[PDB]
């Protein structure tokens, strides 16, 4: 998704002996178009489905040898997903001032706020980007290259949660949805333990400052255990890249404290992990 | 519940319109209601034409009543104040009290922004804290007013083209999306985007430069043109400098300084002006002089 | 613990903030009433005598607190122990604390017994008037009039001679305080005491080489002139004021020009007839505009207290040339003062004297170059309406209303609009439809709101004075035709006009002529016009019958109550609940 | 200043709890400059004002870590207890047992609170007040770190106090046991990041507190709420009929 006749028939200030009442116009005023995107709701997600199916047919290496016994699932080629992530980064934010894979500290996010805000605006104007991330999160080593988008989105979400006065998260639906989607994408891309998978699940009824602190712990964990092309050794069984975590002590402690401070509403979510 | 509170608000407004301040509990309740009301407003308040934008009042209740007599009554026509109505004035608490009462009573008929004097370190060195200590005896009304000033919006967007704000442009800000993503619930610092948004000044410099005030930068014509072209704007309204005619155009009719405080500090003896914008975005500069007391 | 108050007072008073200091000053009373009378009379007062602070707010606090110890020390029998603290706090460097101290001493000097007064308070001022600093002498001179009638004649003479000695100083830093105290001190002095020793002192103070002393010498002069009878003015105080009013400085001249009504009312009319005429004339022909403006401001009420034996003569012979020469002055302040002050002498001169010379100067000050004089000459035109015929004042203002009706300022326009209804009814109807209709139609579309509401009220007055069916085809159509502009201001103006004319034009015309406009102006997308239309319907509710309110007003009100705005919705709900229509 | 206690006991309209806080602050500030007869005249009044309410929750808003610490230290002046709290099951006066249980509950509450994500107040200036607040926060952190290393015996003391019932009052002993069980459950619920095999005791204490609140909790109020039931459900889910969402897990 996304001249003078009329001015003469009502002139002379209705007096024919004095000047006009006003003193001129500034610009034009009363913008004619004022159009809003209301094309359709249905039959729009199916175009995205067809595009994702085409992309899957393109990246999946051949393919068609009846792997396994009866549930052969073709893996995604790392080169194709890497190229997709590269062109996505080039289309979203062509900047390269902070395109390093090493995650900078938290205070460093206070200088590139404009880039993070423009990335958030690009993500909110076109949701297909998120779907594209779902294609990059399939291959393990592919999401390690599309780190600038994740960093910018996380910084924008942190800046939004820092300036949120509503005591409930449901007041900002798109921001909560984007937070959960981003955490799920960066967790299923072999980068975060399932504790983060439970964190983006419990995000549904958490306080704004609690969500901000949890995302800050996510930033700290990604700064410590940075997504890098190494530590993704190949396996002799299949083409999947398995990441062996050599996890976060203080991060799990912060998560446990956040869960314990809201036992009156997140009691059933504790037994899951 | 609502009718009795509305009648109490009308009584408070009628009492304030006769040079009569309220009590401690009344001011406390008014500040609380203004806090719950202004919480829903964003940093860039989307104001719709027609309106009547004003400038600085600097705590001048008589000049405020003169402005109301000139530019129509408050409930009738819309108003857009751009800060500086709390310092450098004999009657400063009455002006801000009347403004906040009109805001909580006519939330959709009047908008007020935050200025450089709406803080905690400026009101203590310009007389507002002294006035609150002398009139109300204690120093609780001043605390309530300074706690409420943090909820005032920063800028305003009239008809999606006019950009009204107290200070002016910022070097760390390139679009309105950065202004909308700022935490205005914070004391005005000595450096940053909000400090520049509340302390900037226009000039023929070109680019940037340190301001002689001590905070904020000083932009030129090229910067104003770049800011107006990159945001779809056609004008930037401001009220931070002392003028004589009341309104001043700068940067090839791109910045409009509107000082609506006649006889500033009772020593200059200048005029004041407001800008009435009609439905078709036609501007009219209504000027006036300090009313005799 | 008896040492607990001392231990908590020696440290809490020494801090960095002043709020705790003010709280401690407020709680000194509670501490004193809790410690007992003997404990505050034994060592608390000598302990608080020698507390020299650094700031000034605690000084004012203790000064205003010491004045509230009347029934907490022991009463008038124990007021001799609170003297050391006051005499220690009186000799300081600041000034306002000294004024607070002298006010407290003057307030607490009433409950003092006469014996205790003459026994203790006299040595206080005797030792205080002989200090080295000027603060002591300025604080001593203000404690003599309150204790004068209670002491004997010997103490009276002693204090009088000591005052005469102390007012013989060389620098005016204490003579100013002495002169300020002469004003309130001469209230209790007899005739012989002011004739013997006060006259020489006043003559020596009037001949001072400083200008700041005359500022208060003239006040002392007017005070002694008002206090003394008639038989002791024409030979004692006249030469002093005559030689002071013609000094080289303009300050004393300005002061005697200000304080002149009391002189002319105390000395009587004859004394003003003998020699006050030149003294008043020399204050109107000076180079400074301040003295001239003061004389102009004061002459109005100076003429009020003048007898009717030589009033018109001195007005037509002496006051008229000065008025004519001050009107044509180039300075704007004196012109504005004259325009604001001369409109009060019309009932004094009479009817047959306004057309003689008042009308020329009035027309000259009306059509002037600066607006400051016009704002004053147009704001005082109602007091000349009763002493001058309506026809005369309406005919005299014809060559000026063609320009003053539309100019830069709006105060003159406001006054013209307010004064018009007294003229449109006298100049007939042809003059109205000739120029006044265009004038009012132009006023109704002015920029400011005050002129608009003034023209609205004036149109209401005109439609109440002339008639109903007369304005049905001359004013109503032109007003209704204005409700088609893209500007909301003109629409609000037309709504206000419909509101103000609905109560005068009956109910038959406001049913099918002015009502359909208000009904059709409900679909206005401007949110600032819908609430005005709702208020207009509420106002015209009781005027119209119930049939019209139930036929079309109720459905349109139900439709208006279902919008998205809150202000218009609340206004419509209030209109529904006040008219009992729902 | 002297009649403030009687005025607060007669009517809690003006200076309900701020007067005792100000008195304790003044006594703490004066205690540094060799307080001879200044701190002794205010600590007793503060203890009396604290015992007039006889609560711990309502006495936690303003006295966060230091003021309540000084209040407890002044109230514990009866029993020295230089060594660790032990042998509490013997014949002891009731006020000493009350002081020990209140101190244990306060220590548990501060230990639990020192690990919360509660949002802090933003600051954008620097002055003497900021330095004072920073010093107070540093002192509070130091006190919490000092009390955390000695909290190993607090659980044993709470268990010993909840096991004994020689306070000559059945209802008071039951209320003290329920409070100790709730504090132990809250302390064990925050110790999941240290080691496993510890949720069993927390679930047992939660079930005991729930049964106590069901039968007879106490005579006063503000002692139990839905938080206890939520913690019990969380402990039951972590330990592992079943619910629709719980059956899948
Ligand atoms: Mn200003
Ligand atoms: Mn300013």
């Amino acid at each position: 998704g996304q001249t003078n006749r009329r001015h003469t028939a009502a002139v002379p200030g209705p007096g024919g002996i004095w000047s006009v009442f006003h003193a001129g116009v500034i610009g034009r005023g009363l913008k004619p178009p004022k159009f809003v995107q209301s094309r359709n709701q249905q039959e729009v997600i199916y175009n995205t489905q067809s595009l994702l199916s085409l992309l899957v047919h393109c990246c999946s290496a051949p393919g068609g040898t009846e792997c396994g016994e009866c549930w052969g699932a073709p893996i995604l080629s790392p080169e194709a997903a890497k190229a997709v992530a590269v062109t996505l980064v080039e289309s979203v934010c062509p900047d390269a001032a902070g395109a390093e894979l090493a995650w900078p500290p938290e205070e460093h996010a206070r200088a590139t706020v404009e880039r993070d805000l423009r990335i958030g605006r690009r993500f909110r104007e076109q949701p297909l980007l998120f779907e594209l991330l779902k294609l990059v999160a399939a291959a393990p080593p592919a999401l390690c290259y599309c780190s600038v988008l994740l960093r910018g989105l996380l910084a924008a979400l942190l800046g939004h949660w820092e300036a949120s006065r509503h005591p409930d998260t449901t007041h900002s639906p798109w921001h909560l949805e984007a937070s959960c989607t981003l955490v799920a994408v960066m967790a299923e891309g072999s980068l975060l333990p399932p504790a983060l998978g439970n964190m983006h699940e419990v995000f549904s009824q958490l306080a704004p400052f609690e969500v901000r602190l949890l995302l800050l712990s996510v930033w700290g964990f990604l700064r410590e255990h940075g997504p890098l092309p190494q530590k993704f050794i190949f396996q002799s069984e299949r083409g999947r890249f398995i990441r062996d975590f050599s996890e976060g002590g203080p991060h799990l402690a912060v998560l446990h404290s956040v869960l314990h401070r809201n036992i009156d509403r997140l009691g059933l979510f504790s037994g899951r992990f | 519940d609502e009718k009795v509170f509305t009648k109490e608000l009308d009584q408070w407004i009628e009492q304030l319109n006769e040079c009569k301040q309220l009590s401690e509990s009344q001011v406390k309740s008014l500040c609380e209601k203004a806090k719950e009301i202004l919480t829903k407003e964003s940093n860039v308040q989307e104001v719709r034409c027609p309106v009547t934008v004003c400038g600085d009042v600097h705590g001048q209740f008589h000049d405020l009543m003169e402005l109301f007599r000139i530019g129509g009554k408050s409930p009738d026509t819309n108003y857009l104040f751009m800060g500086d109505y709390v310092d450098r004035g004999y009657y400063s608490v009455e002006t801000v009290t009347l403004l906040v009462a009109l805001k909580v009573r006519y939330r959709e008929r009047i908008t007020i922004l935050r200025g450089n004097h709406e803080s905690r370190q400026i009101t203590q060195v310009y007389g507002f804290y002294d006035e609150c200590l002398r009139k109300y005896g204690n120093a609780n009304v001043w605390k309530y007013f300074t706690d409420l000033f943090d909820y005032l919006p920063l800028t305003a967007l009239v008809d999606g083209q006019i950009f009204c704000l107290h200070g002016g442009l910022s070097p760390s800000i390139d679009t309105l999306d950065h202004i909308r993503a700022l935490d205005r619930l914070q004391e005005v610092p000595h450096e940053g985007p909000m400090c520049d948004l509340l302390w900037s000044d226009p000039d023929d410099r070109g680019g940037w430069g340190i301001s002689p005030r001590g905070a904020g930068y000083t932009f030129g014509q090229d910067i104003s043109e770049t800011f107006n072209h990159a945001n779809g704007l056609t004008l930037v309204s401001r009220a931070h400098q002392l003028v004589m005619e009341g309104y001043n155009w700068c940067h090839d009719r791109n910045v409009v300084t509107i000082f609506s405080a006649p006889n500033y500090c009772y020593r200059c003896g200048n005029q004041a002006a407001i800008m009435e914008l009609d439905d078709t975005l036609k501007y009219s500069f209504l000027q006036f002089d300090p009313a005799p007391r | 613990d008896s040492l607990y108050p001392i231990a908590v007072l020696i440290d809490e008073l020494r801090n960095e903030d002043v709020q705790l200091r003010l709280n401690s000053i407020k709680k000194l009373s509670t501490i004193a009433l809790a410690l007992g009378v003997e404990r505050t009379r034994s060592e608390l007062l000598p302990f608080l005598t020698d507390t020299i602070y650094d700031e000034d707010e605690v000084l004012l606090a203790l000064a205003e607190q010491l004045g509230t110890f009347t029934t907490l020390v022991g009463g008038p029998e124990y007021v001799h122990c609170l003297l050391p603290p006051l005499e220690s706090l009186a000799t300081v460097e600041e000034t306002v604390v000294r004024d607070k101290a002298v006010e407290s001493l003057r307030a607490i000097s009433h409950e003092h017994s006469p014996s205790d007064l003459e026994a203790h308070f006299v040595p206080l001022v005797k030792r205080l008037a002989g200090g080295d600093w000027f603060t002591s002498r300025t604080s001593a001179c203000g404690l003599f009039s309150v204790c004068y009638p209670r002491v004997s004649s010997a103490v009276k003479a002693e204090l009088r001679q000591y005052f005469r000695n102390l007012c013989s100083d060389d620098t005016p830093m204490v003579r100013r305080a002495a002169a300020s105290k002469l004003g309130e001190f001469a209230k209790v002095l007899e005739l012989d005491n002011v004739k013997s020793e006060i006259i020489p002192m006043f003559s020596n103070l009037a001949s001072d080489e400083q200008d700041s002393v005359r500022l208060l010498a003239v006040e002392a002069c007017v005070n002694i002139a008002q206090l003394l009878p008639q038989e002791d003015l024409e030979a004692l105080v006249m030469p002093t004021l005559r030689q002071a009013a013609e000094d080289k400085s303009w300050r004393v001249r300005y002061m005697v020009a200000d304080k002149f009504t009391e002189l002319q009312k105390a000395v009587g009319p004859e004394i003003t007839k003998t020699d006050l005429v030149p003294a008043f004339q020399n204050l109107m022909k000076d180079c400074e505009a301040e003295v001239r403006a003061a004389a102009s401001h004061k002459v109005k009420e100076f003429c009020e207290n003048l007898s009717a034996d030589c009033r018109e003569n001195v007005i037509m012979s002496q006051i008229l040339p000065c008025i004519k020469e001050l009107v044509s002055d180039a300075n704007q302040h004196v012109k504005s003062a004259l325009a604001s002050v001369i409109m009060g002498l019309s009932p004094i001169l009479g009817k047959d004297n306004t057309i003689e010379h008042l009308l020329p100067l009035f027309l000259a000050q009306l059509k002037d170059e600066c607006p400051e004089v016009r704002l004053n000459i147009i704001s005082n035109l109602d007091c000349v309406n009763e002493v001058i015929g309506i026809r005369q004042l309406s005919q005299s203002l014809l060559p000026a209303i063609v320009e003053l009706a539309e100019d830069a300022k709006w105060r003159v326009r406001l006054a013209i609009i307010e004064y018009m209804p007294l003229l449109a009814g006298q100049l007939g109807v042809e003059f109205f439809d000739e120029k006044l209709n265009s004038l009012c139609m132009a006023w109704l579309v002015d920029h400011v709101y005050a002129i608009r509401e003034a023209a609205t009220s004036n149109l209401k007055k005109l439609v109440e004075k002339f008639g109903k069916e007369w304005a049905h085809a001359t004013i109503i159509p032109k007003v209704l035709a204005m409700s088609g502009d893209p500007n909301y201001l003109h629409r609000m103006t037309t709504l206000f006009c419909i509101n103000v004319l609905s109560e005068v034009c009956g109910q038959d015309i406001t049913t099918k002529h002015m009502l359909p406009t208000v009904l059709r102006m409900a679909g206005d997308p401007v949110a600032n016009v819908r609430f005005n239309v709702a208020k207009s319907l509420q106002k015209i509710g009781p005027i119209l019958d119930n049939s019209t309110l139930q036929s079309e007003v109720k459905p349109i009100l139900e439709k208006l109550t279902q919008d998205q705005d809150v202000d218009v919705k609340y206004f419509a709900q209030e209109a529904l609940t006040v008219l009992s229509l729902a | 200043d002297p009649a403030p206690v009687q005025l607060i006991v007669q009517f809690l309209e003006q200076a309900s709890k701020p007067s005792v806080n100000e008195q304790n602050q003044v006594q703490p500030p004066p205690d540094n400059k060799r307080n001879r007869i200044l701190k002794l005249l205010a600590l007793k009044v503060a203890a009396h004002l604290k015992w007039d309410l006889d609560i711990l929750e309502k006495s936690l808003s303003v006295p966060v870590l230091n003021m309540l610490l000084n209040e407890l230290l002044c109230i514990s002046k009866v029993p020295p207890g230089t060594k660790h709290v032990d042998m509490d099951l013997a014949t002891l006066p009731p006020t000493t047992a009350m002081a020990v249980l209140l101190y244990n509950r306060w220590a548990i509450r501060t230990i639990v609170q020192s690990s919360f994500p509660v949002k802090q107040a933003k600051p954008g200036p620097p002055q003497l007040s900021v330095m004072n607040q920073m010093q107070q926060e540093k002192e509070l952190t130091e006190n919490i770190l000092k009390v955390l290393k000695e909290q190993a015996a607090d659980s044993i003391l709470v268990l010993e106090a909840a096991l004994k019932l020689n306070k000559d009052l059945y209802v008071h002993t039951m209320r003290t046991l329920d409070l100790l069980a709730m504090e132990p459950g809250m302390v064990n619920g925050e110790t999941e990041s240290s080691t496993a095999g510890l949720k069993v005791k927390t679930e047992e204490m939660q079930c005991q507190v729930c049964y106590d609140l069901g039968a007879a909790y106490f005579q006063q109020g503000s002692t139990n709420s839905a938080v206890y039931e939520n913690a019990r459900e969380k402990f039951f889910r972590t330990k592992e009929t079943p619910y629709s969402q719980v059956h899948i897990c």
